[PDB]
This record gives structure tokens, C-alpha cells and sequence, in this order.
RNA sequence: CUUGAGUCUCGUAGAGGGGGGUAGAAUUCCAGGUGUAGCGGUGAAAUGCGUAGAGAUCUGGAGGAAUACCGGUGGCGAAGGCGGCCCCCUGGACGAAGACUGACGCUCAGGUGCGAAAGCGUGGGGAGCAAACAGGAUUAGAUACCCUGGUAGUCCACGCCGUAAACGAUGUCGACUUGGAGGUUGUGCCCUUGAGGCGUGGCUUCCGGAGCUAACGCGUUAAGUCGACCGCCUGGGGAGUACGGCCGCAAGGUUAAAACUCAAAUGAAUUGACGGGGGCCCGCACAAGCGGUGGAGCAUGUGGUUUAAUUCGAUGCAACGCGA
């Protein structure tokens, strides 16, 4: 949408679903994507495999406005913390 | 622990590096057999007890039942196309 | 009279209390865009939201709650209990010398006052939550559990309540009796460096001596040794119940029996038992390797079918090429 290169990925991290915005630096928000309803819900969710591939769902939601460094700023705690952060960092982006 | 069973060498050559060859070739207790075996693919060709052990059982455990003249001479092509 | 008690003079520490404004974190919606397949959750869905733009973002608002670090083995308070910052009013405590009074004391039935939370009443407030209640599924059926909303309440003002495992389950006051380890707060001497080294107070945490205790334990903050006064107890249950009184807006509280029934109820400690909160060690137990049985035909044995009988026993590992 602005192929800035640049942005912040507000990661909304609850217990159940950790659903991850992309938002710019000035406060709008790219490309989204959720961990739970988007493949998978119920009690077996709040797993670091769903933060996981909430980071690469979040990542594929935004590779195509050609942003290549996202910084994260987490909205609380929530399941998988490494596993979402590693997943994201490995999508080719800078915190 | 304790080391693994140290074996005197081939008297045939007097060396250690051909005996734990022979006696796994060996079936059934027969040493004398195991001589008519792999001297004869030997003497008319022309931790090191983990891998050496394990990549070289491996030579021996395919002669079975291939369906041939005789695996005796079998294995004998077969270390030949190994080497 | 001056040793108890008090008055004074000067400082110290403190979430002691009442007020008054005060600021952010978080909090939800709106105010907009940024966005379209999700938001949501359990034993599981589901119920409830959303594609009508739903969450998150930044933006400002709204408003209430409560003050993350400091923070504690901390502190203050009679107890309940007190924790953002700052001011006003205010209480008590402690230390140092000195002055003053001149037994002015201690304890207290009755009485009086304070008193968590819930609750009540009267007005407000309501951001989150949350008995009740409302959807789904429960489970042996579910009015389980749960999750989703959610009202009283929670918050403020005034009045009521007057109760808690209101507990240190330890009344108040004084005196005396070995130690060791701390913390907090004063203060004297000497290092006149800031602590320092040596005192000396107050509070306070923990070991332990004698002593005491049934034991556990307590142990100079005593459950020791004593003295003053008060409250209270008299087997368990019935029962802190009934009745009456008093009190309260009903709400309940307080005072407080008996019949009847039982031969116990109970404290502390001992042993060893489930102990689904642990470790450690050893073992062809696993790892490695070797050779195999479960497929077939016979031998034998075991259960099952018939026959007069297919004799009996063995019948998880510790019966089944067993007695034989």
C-alpha cells in the first residue's frame, strides 16, 4: 500500500488467539491476519505452533506491499512468545 | 565401562585388521566354512568399533538368498564392485 | 518525700487519622481513518459479537476504579486496619539532658465509644467485575462444572448494622531471671571524613539456657518466677438452639436454658499404612549386537466337541515337552 519498507507489528498477544496487526509508524494499519478461526479453534489452541503460524499468516498478509523491516510492539503476553517472534524475524524483516 | 573383547590377529597373516571380518561373515559356528568363503574372494582378488563395525556389517548382510551359482562368489563380486 | 505517674524544654521516624485539590499507567465507547473474515470460548462446542467494516493502530474525549517500581526479614495505629504525589488541620510514639509537680497510681462489673466484609436505608455514582438472573452443553439426569452477557452490590454522602479463624486462637499493669543471631529508629564517647570503634535507649524478627509444659512448644516481646484487677471455663451432642428481655428499618445481634441422648468427645505425640508432589542406585531392563518364536507339517501339552470313559491334579509372571 506504501512500500515503505517500514512499520510496526502491534502484536495483540492473548492466551487463547494472538492475532498480529501491521500497522505503519504513523498509525494505520497495512495487512492483517489471526491465528484462531483462520485454520484452527478450541481448547487445543494457546500453542506456540498457533503463534507460529500467526506470525507466517501475518507475514504473507504484508509481503506484497513491499515492506522488508517491521518492528514489534507487543500488546501483552500470550503463548508461544519465541515461537511467533522467531517465525516473524524469519520472514526476512528487522524489529 | 569396559573396553570391547580384544581379539588375537589372523594367523593366516598375523594381522588384527582381517579377523573381525571373518567372524561376522561366519554363520552358525563355522570358522572352517568362513576361510572357504572370503579367501577364496580375498587371496585370488588380485570409537573404532561403532562406524568400522556398523558400515562394514552392512557388506555382509545381503547375501542370502539372491538367487544365483553361489553366494560365496556372489559377495566376492560384491566386494569387488565395492572396491 | 521522690523512685511510680504526670507537666515542661528540644529533636526524630512513621501507609496514624479527617479534609482539599492533584497526575499517569491501565479501562471501555465514541469521535475517524487505516480492514475485511474474522471476535469469542469450554470436557467439547456453543452461547453471544462480526463482513452493516467487526479487532488492533494512532488520535482526542468521556469516567470510574485503583495507585505497578520503591515495597521489606519495613512502618504507624487500641484494635479493626493504614500504601501515588502535595498542602491544611490533627493524634500518638520515642530519644537527650534539665526543670516542675508531688502518689496525682493500676485495674475495672455496669456504662461509653470505635469496630473487616457482607448487609440495610436514604440520595448519587457506575470503567472493570459480579452473587441473583438470563443462552448454549453438561450429567446418572443438570438447576454439574463452564463459557457468554449480566443486576443488586462494589465507589461517594449520611444514617443503621455490630459481626469474623475480629487470631499471637496468648486480658491489662508492674517487678525479677542466663545467652546468641538479626532488623528498624533515636542518641553519647572516641575515628570530629560517611559509614566508622566503643556505648546507650525504644520498637521488632529468629535461635536457644534454666525454668515451665501433656506434649508440641514458650523461653527477658515467657507459656519462667511473682504481685494487683478484670474476663472467662467445668464431659460430648442438643445448642450459642428454644423462651423471655434488650437492641435493630425487617434484616439479625446480644443475654442465654432444659428435656433428651452418648460413654465418650478431645489435645499432643508414637508406629506404619494409600499417599496418583521426588529422588537415588542396580539389573540382556533398556541402548548395541547376535539368534530366534508368532507362517507351515508333525511331537507334546492346555482349554473346547462327542463318547462309557476320554482318569485326576497343575491353570497369570510362580499351569500349559507339567506331575507322567
Amino acid at each position: 500500500r506504501k512500500q515503505v519498507s517500514d512499520g510496526v507489528a502491534h502484536i495483540h498477544a492473548s492466551f487463547n488467539n494472538t492475532i498480529v496487526t501491521i500497522t505503519d509508524r504513523q498509525g494505520n494499519a497495512l495487512g492483517w491476519a489471526t491465528a484462531g478461526g483462520s485454520g484452527f479453534r478450541g481448547s487445543r489452541k494457546s500453542t506456540p505452533f498457533a503463534a507460529q503460524v500467526a506470525a507466517e499468516r501475518c507475514a504473507d498478509a504484508v509481503k506484497e506491499y513491499g515492506i522488508k523491516n517491521l518492528e514489534v510492539m507487543v500488546k501483552g503476553p500470550g503463548p508461544g512468545r519465541e515461537s511467533t517472534i522467531r517465525a516473524l524475524n524469519a520472514a526476512g524483516f528487522r524489529i | 565401562v569396559i573396553g570391547q573383547r580384544k581379539i588375537l590377529p589372523d594367523p593366516k597373516f598375523g594381522s588384527e585388521l582381517l579377523a573381525k571380518f571373518v567372524n561376522i561373515l561366519m554363520v552358525d559356528g563355522k570358522k572352517s566354512t568362513a576361510e572357504s568363503i572370503v579367501y577364496s574372494a580375498l587371496e585370488t582378488l588380485a570409537r573404532p568399533v561403532r562406524r568400522n563395525a556398523l558400515a562394514m556389517r552392512w557388506i555382509v548382510e545381503a547375501a542370502r538368498k539372491r538367487g544365483d551359482k553361489s553366494m560365496a562368489l556372489r559377495l566376492a563380486n560384491e566386494l569387488s564392485d565395492a572396491a
